[PDB]
């Protein structure tokens, strides 16, 4: 919706533990 | 497909062949059987729903009556509720909100889709144009070709809404989980069905029981 | 101890004695007082030796999707979306003669995974600071009191 | 041979003291005497299998059905616990069951009734309910679900003999090929 590049790699650090 | 019992201290053997093509015979004529019982089944659960529905008047009417409406959303809730539980035989519950438009024209007749759904931004809408699927169920069916009061013509009706209902419901099944963009391309294109359930459904449907083709299809076409 | 800690949570809630909030925009004093539970919460678990929490602090709610994340300040909208959004044992056995749902478990674990992010980042600002939280922010790079969190019971990937 | 038939000539001179085969099992009403008949039977294979034990199990939960939904394929007779031992007997299933060199040149210089098909029913009957029995064991000296596992896989009880010399099922085999 914001036109905005996102990042598989930051959500990942989000979830790995 | 061939077995052999032979007397183990002797070189006498007895073989007998059994044939494959008995068994699959057996096989088809009890699928086929058990196909015809189970639809009857649920066929017959859903008149009973119907019935316990409470509408004396009778569904060819129920849908032929202009004022009456509330009873034709009851009634669509209804049948399309019991697809959902037949897809989806723990759900016994459909969302909490619904609405329903009675489109009665052409020009609101979208064709091949009179059944059809679209948001207020709140809540989907069962789109319904009466005047086509009251023709659709007017039509006199071939009920001869190859103590409730029951015809086998009532039965043909009851498959058709049930049909009609089914593919709107698919339809809104592709609704929900993908998008209106993927609703109206699946609308536009029903092989994407096809992709849509193999995800879904397949892991069956009432209408897989038979195949179904168009007389000269191909030259049709040309 | 998993269902032990959602359960604990759960009647935490119910002696606060609450989706239909959620979508319930002007209910910002309940929203600003579960969160505050669910972070004091959350504070107790990460730190069984530290449960003293900060018992008035602000808050804030967001309507926009430009006030939205693709004091405390919550993307209401989309949490909204979200709200709305062995055989052998049974067959021996066969032949051996306030209600909650499971989508709505569903619904309270995206809700604690949210809320422990969001705390996640809060700790971020309290210790390290304002300036290392937004490097948090920016980059989210588990196990060092993290035990009594339910995040590192599960891992989730992603692939294309 | 001769040990064969002679299991074979006790067991209907028990079934002749019972004093009786398939316009029996056909008979829905009688299921008593499908039960004595089962009982009758898995206490003499229980005499058989166990030659010095005569003593066997004379009360027991019984039931016979009517239906392929209860019965398993391949597996006649089943024996669920409710303790005590309920016993199923699907009857048409049994029905459909039962309704279905040189020494020859020497002899060619040598110069109350049954038949032949009542011997193979009464065989089958035997066959049926010592496999019965042999199940029946394994429930009573293994457990329940010992019990279910010998239904799952039958190799558990292959070895048969370690007591099944006097079984019928140990004196016979039968193999299948596709």
């Amino acid at each position: 919706v914001s036109n905005c590049k996102f990042n598989i790699e930051d959500y990942n650090n989000i979830f790995k533990v | 497909v061939r077995t052999v019992t032979e007397i183990v201290n002797s070189d006498e053997k007895i073989q007998k062949t059994y044939e494959l093509a008995e068994f699959d015979l057996k096989n088809l004529s009890s699928l086929e059987s058990y196909e015809t019982l189970k639809i009857k089944l649920a066929l017959s659960k859903y008149m009973a729903m119907l019935s316990t529905l409470e509408m004396t008047q009778p569904l060819l009417e129920i849908f032929r009556n202009k004022a009456d409406t509330r009873q034709i959303a009851a009634v669509v809730f209804s049948t399309l509720a019991f697809i959902h539980n037949r897809f989806h035989p723990l759900v016994t519950n459909f969302t909490n909100k619904m609405e329903f438009v009675v489109t009665e024209t052409n020009d609101t007749s979208i064709p091949g889709e009179p059944i059809l759904f679209t948001e207020n931004e709140g809540v989907l809408l069962c789109s319904v144009d009466r005047p086509s699927i009251v023709k659709m169920l007017s039509r006199e069916f071939d009920t001869e070709a190859l103590d409730f009061s029951i015809t086998e013509v009532e039965a043909t009706q009851y498959l058709t809404l049930l049909l009609t209902v089914e593919h709107a419901y698919l339809h809104y099944y592709i609704f929900k989980n993908y998008g209106v963009f993927e609703y109206c391309k699946s609308l536009t294109d029903h092989s994407l069905f096809t992709n849509k359930l193999r995800s879904t459904m397949s892991t069956n449907l009432l209408l897989s029981k038979f195949k179904f083709t168009i007389e000269d299809f191909d030259k049709i076409n040309s």
